[PDB]
Formats: structure tokens, sequence, C-alpha cells
């Protein structure tokens, strides 16, 4: 009533946070200000087959693109190109007490263990090779994530290790 | 079968006519004046206060509401002009409190947020009245109440007008207790300091949320140790939910409302909505700002009802009053509007119409543009007072939702018959050109010009024409100043001053909110035949 | 079987003690001051106005009430001090209106009579508030309303405080319409001129009586007809005419004079087909075992000294019999069951600073009374500026609300009597004006405000001592009383009983010796309405 | 708007951990033991009895239910273990009666079928209790009752425990009459002999179906007629005759065989003119985010070890979404809102020893659910013999009662699931059998008794150590286990889930992997009745 609603939105392009001030106009259009530049934006959503399409006009320039919003990423597909924009995730929703002191680099894939370079108790530094695994004839060398001493080893040479299974246990510090 | 073709109201105004050009220009200036004043009120305490508020990590009060309500949903703010020039040297934008109706998790709720940037959130006498009005609206319509609490306590220099009386600060907790007993959810969000009576608000709420460090609760006033989220959340137990920051608390509030297990049910029949057949901005030219000129109220109706369709009741009887059935955004409505001086026939026609709407449970809308009652020896002999009372008595007892819109003058007993503030309409709005007082400014001047002309003619000292305006000019100035819409709205006599182009939208939002409560059966008193 | 012997409250005070002598002397002076001020208010406008009123053949407003009520019946007048020094240079004795409860034809009714000798019966802002309070009392207790209408219209210089708002003059007609719809009889007697906008009062009434020559009812006065249509009409011809009685039909009964109209009113009430029914058990009445005037010595006028509220109870309840509930728990609050004039009552009275235990004890007691449909009486004496007032209140806030919430939802009749201080949130917990007690009375020694005068002074003496200690310019002790003395004066003036009663915050200032009688009359009137079931909100455990 | 993203409960357990491996192995063995025992109960009387039953052209009792309910619909059987080892030398699989809830013609109904292969369908004391429990469930949820009657009368050797008392066989007809008066349809199908006193069941029903050759209904059997009047009559001639169908009129429908009778029953239910209406809000269903079988490893069979009840919740609620209420206050109790198959539910589960804060937190939560008409689910895991169990309980007693009193008065549907121990007053506060939960289920690892076995042993080890220390004859450590070992054995035997379920204390022992399905079916059935307003007693603050 008697004023215009302006919404402060934040979007992440790569590592850069972009602040967008969106004003809801009476006619149904939107006035967006990014930094010192203002844009007049109007558009709508229409469906072709199973794909949702965004028809928009920015400062009088009209374009069409395929819109997909999965998880926190906005995918825009246009014949000019494809752009991904990340929606910031509120801290509260992000698991508080996020996982910490992760020890085991996980097998890149299901493959035979060809070499083990670490004993049950061994002091290792970041970048110290722990194990070598061959998967579909492709050699991967597992490397030490931390400088912590090794608490235990979950696999021995010749064992087949499934994808994303812990390979080494590191002593709690 | 709803395929019948029907007639529609409204006519195309003469845009070239000088009267239309003048009326549009005058009304436009009033609307522009209204808009820019709200812009200033939007800023609250000011840049220094706002900068200090943000420096503490807290959101601005209006940003809190924006994040609380559903994305893109309209927000119906109430009494934006409370406290406007009310106090001699103190500026209190919006009364220090922001109240309105918005949608949270798909549910219409009443939101009451203290503006900490205005006098540190202290409660002025108008602040209490504005909050009490909001609570009254929530109870009458069964709207859940959300309190964004950030307050500094009562304003001691004016304590006598805040603490003691029935409609003083104490009534706020009484309303919370009553609504809770009726299953009208009371949710409090402590986003700041609350002291003395303020601490009772979170305690009296059904569910309560407090921010980690900003929020503080204590009967007697470090603040964090005495109060604080941790103490109440973990030790005192006063806190039901613990929030990291303002954004987290608002997210929690939306979750709380979603668990109310409430679903809206409509008692009225619904039909598809249709836009009016005429532009709303034409109301500027049609109405203007000169109350002495008269316009056809049907023109106003034609530009707010669905499809400009209107079924007039008793069109040729008591023509100074217009009554009929229409629909706004699909809801059925019975409209009563003034089209001249009230007569005995007009009052009888209104009384008959109000009974019809109450019988069918149809909401009522009143359009007040009054100029008084018919004055004459014959009319009194025929019981005009008896007829006028018939309408005051029917309007009072009606239990259907009632909304009043003052589009012109509102004087004397005509105000009561047209559902004034004293008759508990669910909402009351006024246009920027309205005037309200016990009587018109001129009538009070002329009446006094009879009493003292008599005073000196009968006494015998002559009283000249120049002595007349030393009598009349101060009276006219007083009534003009006290009848101004801003004077009426600064105090909470109405729920806001609205742009005429926004009339249809405001009515649609208001009626939608009023339908959250079931419509009760109407019991009338004795009709003095 | 009711033959059991029981213990009784009260002890004999030491009449020889200096404290008792001083307390009696101070309280007596206050009562004498109260009496003589009422005597002046009794005279209304004055000798010249009264002589003019009688010269027109009309009865004086208080003589009308005397003739209306049953012979010898007591009359409970309300808000005698409304408008006392309220307006700077205008004296408005009693607000220009007399309201009270009396018995007409054996039925308790609310009587609202305009005092035509005061400003010609014009409606001042306080006049509207006093009338609205009377209507609220009548509706809550289902008391028929009798309007002795003799008014001169609204006071134009203060129109903004009379006309527009919800609790302004318009609400008067709204209340009449609502009560009529509930079968609460509305009777109007036009015993004098009814001005513009007052003509509605006769019309909105269920039954109406108008005096032959004196009464005039017109929506537009002869002057407005003269201004609007250029027509000159006598007041009798325009309204209150034989035209109103016969041609217009607004009048239901026609009366020769004031005496005849009052006789007709008594007949109208007798035809209401109403009979009072009691929802509560009744026991024979008994006088208290101690004289009431001893309350002067016991209580005194010094709020800093403390007294045992049980002494006050012992001198107002039947036989001084009292069953205390949770006597040893939360001892700062006293709760128990008693009887006044045979009616059962649950009494809640302050005996010190409120604690968490006291609030819990009160909340438990209020639930008991609501369950059994027992009327509640509150005796407010809140304590201020004590070392106890200077205490951690975090627990007090958590537990007090429970009492504010129980008291608000209680549906049993509630009567509040302020026998001492009434400060802060303690007022709310003890059923303040905001919590709709059926009646609220105050003793002449009471004080009410947001906080005690001293606390406001001391609090400010911390804020500005800090202001200049933290800022660095020193702020001396003499600078302290240039801060404290104006504050203490303001709170003393605005907390005075007359200040509170001049505005309608209470229903009257009563002599302590009259406490038992006033309570008996009030509870008797409140029992005219059936007691409803109480629905509570969520108790925050 | 329901598009908000929210947090979800649950964590991935360490499958490699030794504790998880051991817990899974132990719980799996219990589930396998439960499954194979039910398989044996499934066979009823045995091969010889089953062969004889089929030789008469009658369907087996469980085949009758399969044909009665809608094709492919789930069937919720109740009290499968009633009578398990209850009687010393007599095996009574399932108590001789099969009861459960299934869908007939799209309507949820309670089905009560006698198992004629078990002791010829005679009524043992447990048989009466099982039937009475089924009728209680049907009445509380307004479920139509279908009686597949094939019975041999009361078991005379135990008549004193069947006939006389209020909860004895007579109550069965009382329940039928009461449900009929409430418009809860009572349908009886006589598919076999109806003995003396069972002839009432067809008669007391609203609509009745009898099989042509097999069915016989007679108040007095051919032997009693022969003894009383010296008359010899065939069973078909005396009752269940074409005489009963036509001449006597006791039969409303005539059926050729068992298949025909079941077809007729479905038609009868379709004509009830009933449509289910929901009082609660509904949201789309979602599966939990974690596998249910992980509950084996998480919970195990060792009651001394403790687990986080939130893990159990995360694996049964829609989407593993849970809004916790008062998370950090009284942390030994977990309360919050969730949804199961779209229905809203308030969950109360134990997470340790009950404290004063926990009881207060529970009491507050129960009021919230009752106000909003939200069904309540209780997860009982009470803790016993801990240093915490050895604590001052004076506060616990004062505050616990508040929860016992709120839980009792709650009128929302209540379902209780015992996932661990259930001892002492903790059982009452968590909606035990005595507090009329709509359903009560137990996991195969549960234990229930007045107190934990160890506590009773230790308590006695204090009383007699005292007995001989105070008396003066020494009482040695070996004398201690001649005291403790018999007590521990008794409590272990009587607290076993099968002991509790053999008698009807619960409605069945359920596999943890089936917890979500059983709760979904139970809550769906409980919603057939409208939710009433809750009236509370006095909350002792
Ligand atoms: O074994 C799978 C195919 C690719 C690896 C085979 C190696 S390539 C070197 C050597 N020479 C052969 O012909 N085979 C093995
Ligand atoms: O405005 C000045 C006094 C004469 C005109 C006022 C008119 S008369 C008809 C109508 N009714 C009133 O009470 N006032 C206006
Ligand atoms: O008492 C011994 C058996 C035969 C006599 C019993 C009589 S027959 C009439 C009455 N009805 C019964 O069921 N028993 C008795």
């Amino acid at each position: 009533l008697n004023i215009s609603y302006t919404r402060n939105m934040t979007l992440k392009d790569g590592k850069n946070n972009v602040a967008i001030a969106v004003t809801y106009n009476h006619d149904g259009s939107y006035s967006m200000q990014i930094e010192d530049k203002t844009f007049q934006v109007l558009g709508n959503l229409y469906s072709e087959g199973d794909c949702t399409y965004l028809k928009c006009s920015v400062n009088g320039v009209a374009s069409k693109a395929k819109l997909i919003i999965l998880e926190n990423t906005i995918y825009l597909f246009s014949k000019e190109g494809s752009i991904e924009i990340d929606i910031p995730v509120p801290k509260y929703l992000s698991s508080v007490s996020s996982q910490e002191t992760q020890g085991g680099p996980l097998a890149p894939m299901t493959g035979t263990i060809e070499k083990v370079f670490v004993k049950a108790g061994d002091k290792v530094k970041a970048g110290d090779s722990l194990m070598v695994m061959i998967a579909m004839k492709m050699e991967h060398t597992i490397k030490s994530p931390k400088d912590g001493t090794v608490k235990k080893v979950f696999y021995r040479e010749g064992a087949q290790a499934n994808r994303h299974t812990p390979l080494v246990e590191f002593e709690e510090e | 079968y709803h395929g019948d073709s029907v007639a529609s109201l409204g006519t195309q105004p003469d845009l070239g006519s000088a009267l239309y050009q003048e009326n549009y220009k005058q009304m436009k200036a009033l609307v522009n004046q209204l808009h820019e004043r709200v812009e200033h009120i939007k800023l609250g305490g000011g840049e220094k206060a706002r900068a200090l508020h943000i420096s503490r990590g807290k959101l601005l009060p209006r940003e809190r509401i924006d994040n609380l309500i559903d994305p893109g949903s309209p927000f119906l703010e109430l009494s934006q002009f409370a406290g406007y020039q009310l106090y001699d040297n103190e500026e209190v934008p919006g009364g220090g409190i922001i109240t309105g109706i918005g949608r949270v998790s798909g549910v219409e709720c009443m939101i009451i947020a203290n503006d900490a940037t205005v006098k540190g959130g202290a409660y002025y006498p108008v602040t209490v009245k504005k909050q009490l009005r909001a609570q009254e609206i929530a109870m009458q319509n069964r709207l859940p109440c959300i309190y964004l609490v950030d307050s500094g306590g009562a304003y001691l220099p004016r304590q006598a007008d805040v603490f003691p009386d029935r409609d003083h600060f104490g009534r706020t907790f009484y309303n919370q207790a009553i609504m809770s007993s009726k299953n009208i959810a009371q949710i409090a969000v402590v986003m700041g300091s609350c002291t003395a009576g303020g601490a009772y608000v979170p305690a009296m709420a059904d569910e309560n949320i407090i921010v980690r460090k900003q929020g503080t609760i204590f009967l007697a006033g470090s603040a964090e140790d005495l109060g604080g989220a941790d103490l109440h959340c973990r030790k005192s137990g006063v806190s039901d939910h613990w929030a990291l920051d303002d954004h987290h608390a608002l997210h929690l509030t939306r979750k709380v409302v979603r668990n109310l297990n409430y679903q809206k049910k409509l008692d009225v029949t619904i039909e598809p909505s249709e836009e009016p057949l005429f532009p709303a901005d034409e109301l500027y030219g049609i109405v203007g700002a000169n109350l002495k000129r008269s316009f056809d109220v049907r023109e106003v109706i034609a530009r707010i009802v669905d499809g400009s369709r209107f079924t007039e009741f008793k069109a040729f009887y008591g023509d100074t009053l217009v009554t009929g059935f229409a629909r706004i955004f699909g809801y059925p409505v019975g409209i009563v509007g003034n089209n001249g001086v009230l007569f005995s026939e007009s009052a009888k026609k209104g009384t008959h119409f109000v009974q019809l709407c109450c019988q069918r449970n149809i909401p009522l809308l009143f359009l007040q543009n009054i100029t008084g009652f018919m004055v004459g020896r014959e009319y009194e002999a025929e019981g005009i007072a008896k007829d006028g009372a018939k309408m005051v008595a029917a309007v009072a007892c009606a239990q259907v939702p009632k909304i009043t819109l003052i589009i012109g003058g509102s004087y004397g007993a005509g105000n009561y018959g047209m559902c004034g503030r004293a008759y508990s309409p669910r909402f009351l709005y006024i246009w920027p050109n309205a005037r309200i007082s016990v009587m018109g400014g001129e009538q009070a001047a002329n009446v006094l010009a009879t009493i003292t002309k008599d005073q000196r003619a009968r006494e015998g000292k002559q009283f000249s024409s120049a002595d007349e305006a030393a009598l009349k000019e101060p009276i006219i100035k007083k009534f003009e100043e006290e009848g101004n819409p801003y004077y009426s709205s600064a105090r909470v006599w109405d729920d806001g001053i609205i742009d005429p182009a926004d009339t249809r939208l405001v009515l649609g939002l208001s009626f939608s909110a009023a339908l959250n409560a079931p419509i009760e059966k109407t019991d009338f008193g004795i009709f003095r035949m």
C-alpha cells in the first residue's frame, strides 16, 4: 500500500556473490539493480514437451532458454550457451557441526588393491601415498589427507575395495 | 445455470470536460502527497538509528516482515499514519509499531512488529492503541497473531496514558489470553530486548522463539546473563525454540505456523472473479476533492465490483441511498452507499436491505459520503428520528462481516447509521479527500452565528458583520484541521488512508481475511415500527 | 449438618498503642475529607442553577432517583468523583451525570440520569465515559437500564473527544441496541429537553416515557431547522410535542409531571416478567466479630508500613470465619474461602512482595473457584521500593504470567478493592481495571501508577548518574534532587485516588467502614446474571 | 506454500562396528523366533482337526477372512499370541479366535472369527478377553463388527472365569447392544454350530446371515431338550434350521455355503450408507530416508545399553522430517511433530530417566496436541537399575503426576509402542494399557513389570541383609543369591513379551521392520471416529 516492494536476493556465480535488488512493479514487470546498473525484466514460463522454458526480455532484449532448478543450482540452457547459478544455502539448513577430521580417502572406484605403503601404526604427511588401486585398467594412487599417524588399515594387497569405502583409519587428535 | 446476460453499471466519463480535468488534477495531488509521506514514514527512526540497528546484526523491522511472509504475497499494512504529528515535538513514524495482515505458510496471519529504530521501541500511547486495534482485528477474524518483539518498555513521561486503564497496556496480555483460549494461535518471536511488561509477551504466547544473543527477557531489568536465549531456552524454559539469527528465527516461525493444523473453510458461495469494466484511475476525475460538488455513487461501484455487475434493490424508493448485490473477487457483497441527504424513505430502505443480507449471510460494504439528515418540521412530525434509529439499530446487530469506506463527508448521526467506527466494522478505510466531525465546519459556524447574533440582538448591544467572522473564522479552521484525514488517521480512528485506485484490491484482501471466521446468526432487537 | 464449631480470624488491636492512635487519626482525616467533598458534589451546578431548575417545575436529579427507587432501599452510586478537577477552569460535579444501582419494584436496575444543573446537561468527554461504564456494568450483570434523560447535547469545544471514536458518544446507542437484543430492558424517561442526537435515546428504548410540557425530542433543534429551511418553530412544537406522543408515536407513555413519570416507570419495571434466580448456595448472614472502624487504626495512611491483610478480612466476612488455602506456602499471598451476606466468596489478598510460590498458589486457587463457580474478591496492596522490590525477577516473570492468564480467563464474577499500592505488573495479576472485574473500588489511602514514585526517582538517579559518570562531566548530589523532586511530585499527584477516580479508572472511593456494605451490594447485583463455565488457555508449566 | 526446505533426522550407522554387528545378530534371532512361532499358530488345532473341518464342507477360519476382505488388501491381525502357554497342558493357538481389522467393500471393519479347529471352538477365559478387546477397539474407532460364528460354547472346567463377572462372556452381548445403539453396524454370519448362549450373537446382530446345512442356532441344545423334556431332536431341526431362516425368522439372509455367505456379507457392508471423513489435514506420503531393517543393529536386544530414540523416529516418519519441541529442556524426553503416511502425529519417546523437567515438558506438549487435535504416539523405553534410578524422587513424584493426568484426559487418538523396558510409574506416564491407548504394540525385545528384575533383587538384598544384621544372626553372601536368583528368574519370565502377549496386555508383538506399516494401518483405522474436544482436570501447579 502506497509503496513498492523491493526484494534483496543473493546469487552465487562461481565464487562471487551477486546482490540483486528486485522491485515488483504494478504492471507485473521487475526492475533489477545489480551494482550500478538497472535492468527492466519481464517474462513467463511455458512448457514444450517435458521441458520448462523461460521466455524473458531484459532491457527490451528478448530471448528463450530452458530452465532447470535442481538442488541449489539454476541451469539456463540457451543456444548462446549454458550458465549455472548457485542459490546460497542458509547456514541453519546446512548440517550444524559439519563432518570434521575426515580420514579415509575413498576408492575412486571398485578395483583391486595393488600396493599398500602403510603399516598398522605409521606416521604420514599430507601427500604420502597410502595405497595403489587398479580399476578397469586405470591406476589410482591414494594419498594421505592429513599429517596424523595411521590408526588402522581396512584392506590388504589383492583385496577388491568397493567405491567410497574407507581405506585407512587415522588416530583422533 | 449461470449463462444469463445481464446489464452492467457505469458510464464513460467526459475526459475532455473541464470538471473532469480539474477533479483529476486535485485528486492526483492528494494521492502524490499521500505517497511521499508514506515514503518518509517507511524510513522509521532515521539513518543513524537504522545504521545502529544493522550494526548489531539485526534485520530492519520491515525486512523482517518481507522474509516472514510467503514469497511475493501482498501485505496489507494497517494504520500507517498512527502518530503522525500527534505529539508536539516528537516524531513517531507509524507509532513505533508495524501491523498488517500477510500470508505465512499459506495462512493469513496478523503480524505485530515493534520498530526498534523509533525511540528505541518505546511504547507511546498511540503505540498501545495501534497494537490493541490489531489484536481486535485478529480476534474478530480468527487470525493467528505473530509478535516480532523488539521493545524498550513504556514511555515514562506519558505513563498515565499507557498503564492504568482498561484499554491501556494491560489489555494487551488480556487479549493474548483470550485468543489462546479460543484456539487462535499466539506466536512470539523475541528478536530483541523485552523488559517489564514486555517479558510477559513471550511468556503468554502458545509457542515462543528467541534469537541467540539479541533477545533478552526479564521481569526486572549483564542483560544476556539476566535474560538471553540460553538462560530461557535451557534453564528457565521460557523459550520453546532457539534461533541463531533473525533469518533463522523467521524460518522457524514459518515452520511453527505450518504445524497449526488449520485449513480455511468458506461459508459463502463463490463465483469466478472478473475485473471491473472501467479503469479505476477514472475515480480521480469523477470524485475530485471538492465535497460540495456531488457525484453518482454508482460510478464508484461500477469501478470496483466484478464485471461492473450490480443488482439494485428498491432503486426508485429513497433514491438518496443506493443498495444492491454485487461480487468482489468472487465474494458476494451487499453495498450501501450515500447518494444525497438521508430521508425517512432512505432509512427504511436501508433497514430492509440489512435484514436481507443478514438472513442470507452476505457481507456488507458501506460507502459513506454523507451531508446530514433531512431537516424540516414535517419530517420530524413523521418520525425521521424514529426512522433513522431503525437503521442504527439494524446495523449494530448485524453479525455479517462489515467493511466501511469513507469516500466523502462523515458528519453527525449519519456516521452512526452508515456503520461508523463505533459500530465495530471489521475494517474502516478513508479516501484522502474525506472529512469527519460531529458536524460540517460551516454548520457549526452558521449555528454559532445564530447564537451570538441572537446573544447581542436580544441583549441589545448591536453585533456587526465584522464581529461575525471574528466568530466564524476560528471555528471553520478548527473543524477543517480536526476533520482532515491525517488528523483522523494519526489517531487510530480508521485502519488507513488508501489511494482510490487501490480500493478494489484493499477490499478484496480485507473481505478475504474476514472470511476466516464462520458467520454467525444475527439476533435483532425490537424494531420500533 | 452445619453445627460444627470452627475457628475465627481477627485479633483485638492495641487501642492504646501510639501506632494505632496515629493511624486512626490520619485515616479519619482522609475519610472526613472524602465526605465533605462529596457534599459539595451533591449540590451539582449550584444554587442559581438549582433555583432555575426548580422554577420550571422539574425535580432535582437526585430527588428523581429518590422517588424512583423503592422506599428506604439503599442506592449504590458509582463514580461520584468523575470530572473532579479534570478540566482546567470548568467545574463539572460528578461529570454531569448520576449513575448507580437501586431497586425498582423489587428489581435491581441501573439508573442513568443527566444532571441538567451542570452545564445545562451537556456531554463532556468524561460524561460519555461514565455513561459507557454504567452500560458495561448493566450488560455484564443483566441489569435493566433506566435513562432519566435531561441533556443539552455534546460539548462542542471538545467534540473530537466525544463524537468520533469507538468508545465515544456513538457507542451509547450501540450498547442500547445490544442489550435490547439480549432481553435486558431499556427504559427511557424524557424529563427535559432531548437535544440533537439525544432524540435517539428515547427512540432506541424498548419502552419510553415523556413528560407533557417539559419533554422535547427532536433530531434537529429549532435553530438547525431555522438555519437549514429558514423556519421558526417552538421547541414543544418541533419535538417532545403531543406530536411526539401521538402524531409521531415516538412516546409510549404520556406523563403530566416528574412525579407522574416516575410512578409510570415503576409500573413499567413491574411488567418485565423477571424473577431473580441464584446459581450459588446460600447460608444465613452474620455480622463480623470485630468493629469495622478499627480498620482506621490498623491500616492508617502510610503505605511504607505493613499490616496483616487477615485483619481486614476478619472485619468484613460473615462471622469472621475464613478457611485459608495453602497458608504456609507463598505466605506473601493470602487465599481462602469465606461468605459475605451469605454469598460464597474466594478472597485473594496481598501480604507482601509477590514471589514464584505466591503466583503458583494464586493460580491454583483461581482454578478451584472457577471449577465450583465461586465469586472472587481481590484485595490489592502491592509493595514498592523495598529491598524485596530490588530482587531478581526472572523467576517472577516466568511464574507471574500464569496468574495473569488464569485471572483473565476466569468467568466467575470478580470484584477488586485497592486497599494500598497498585504498581506495575502486580496490578494485572490482581485483576486490575484492564481485566474486567465487575466492580473496582479504592480506599482513600490508595496509590496507583506504573511504578512507585520512589522507584522511578531512583531509577532515573541511576541513568543520569551514569549519564555524567560515563560521559565524564561530574553530576553532583544537588543535581540529583533537581532530577528526583519533579518525578516524585508527578507520581504522587497522578497516583492520588482522586486523580484516578476523577477519570473513570475505578467505580468510586469508599470509606473503609463501608467496605462490607459496598461488597454486599455489589455481589448481590453481580448475581443477577448466570455464571458461565470457564475456559482456560494453555498453562505454561 | 509448502516449498520450504527443512532438515531431516537420522544418521548412517556404522555397519562395520562390532556393536552394530552384535545387535543386528541378536535382534534378527528374536525376529526369526517370532516368525516361526506364528507359523505354528497359523495351523490352529492341527492336521487332524483341519482335515475334519474341511471334510464337512466348511472353509478354514483364515481362508474365510481372506475371502471376506477386499482382494489384496492388508489385514491387521491382533493378539496372535493370546493363550500362548497360558494353560498348563492345553494348547490354544491364538486363543481359539482370530481378530483383526480389514477392508470389506472399501470400509474398515473389525472381523471376529471363531477357530473351530481349536478345541471345537470352545470359549476359554482368554478367548473372552480377546473378543472383548476387539469389541473395545471397534467401538472406540466406530468400526463395523463382523462375527464369523462357529463356536462350541463355554469351557465348563473353567466356567468361573468365563460366565459371572462384568468382563466375562456376558459383556459380549452388552457391547453388541451398545454399538448397535450408536449406529456401529453389527453383522453376524453363522457358519457353523451356535451353541447354548451363542444363539444370542446372531439374534443381537443388526443383520444376520446363516449357512443352509452347517449353521445351527439354538438356546438349548438337543441334549438339554432331551434332558429337560425327554425329547430327541437333530441339531438342524432344533436350530439353524430352515425353521430359523423362515419359520423362526431369526435369519435375515440364507446362504448355500461358506463362499456364498462371505459374498452376502460383502453386499451387506456395501449397503451401510457410510463414507469415511477425515478431521485432520493431509499431506502427500513419503518414505523414510533410512532403511527400517537398520533398527536391528541400532536397538539390539540388550536393554542395559542405550540408544538415541531419534534414530528410531528417523526410520518411521515421512521423509525422516521431525520438528523437535523443547529440544534442550528435559533432554531425557523427546517430543516433536511429524507425519506418518500423511497423517499428523505428535511423538513422545523416552531417551533416559524421567526428570521433573521431562515431565513438565511432556505435559506442555500433550496440551498442544490436544488443542490442535493431533494424534499422539508414545515410544516407551523406561530405564531401570541405574545410579540415576537410585535418585531422590520427591520432585519426580510431584511433577510426574502432571503427565499421568494430562495423558489420561487427552481425547486425541493415542497409540503406544514399547520398544524397551516398561517399569513402575513410568509406564503410566507413557500411556500404558491402563490409560486406554487405541492400540498398544511391543517389540520382541521389550520387558514390562512393576520394577526391573534387578531392582527387586537388590531391594530384597537390603531388606533381609537388614533382617539378619539388625536381628543379629549373620546373613552371608551365598545366602544373598539364595534370595536374588529366584527373584530375577521370576521377573525375567513374567516380563517376557510372550508372557505379556499371551495374556491380552498388548495387541501384538511386531517386527521392528514392520513398525511403520503397523502404525500407518492403526492410525488410519483410528481416524474413522471424529476427534472430540479434550477436557482436563486441575493441573496441580
Ligand atoms: O588384458 C586386456 C587387454 C589390454 C591389456 C593386455 C596386455 S597389452 C600388453 C600385453 N600384450 C598383449 O597382447 N596383451 C597384454
Ligand atoms: O450548512 C449550514 C446550515 C444550513 C444547511 C445545512 C443542511 S440542512 C440539511 C442538512 N441537515 C443538516 O443537519 N445539515 C444540512
Ligand atoms: O435339571 C436337570 C436337567 C433337566 C431339567 C432342567 C430344566 S429344563 C427347564 C429349565 N431350563 C433349563 O435349561 N434347565 C431347566
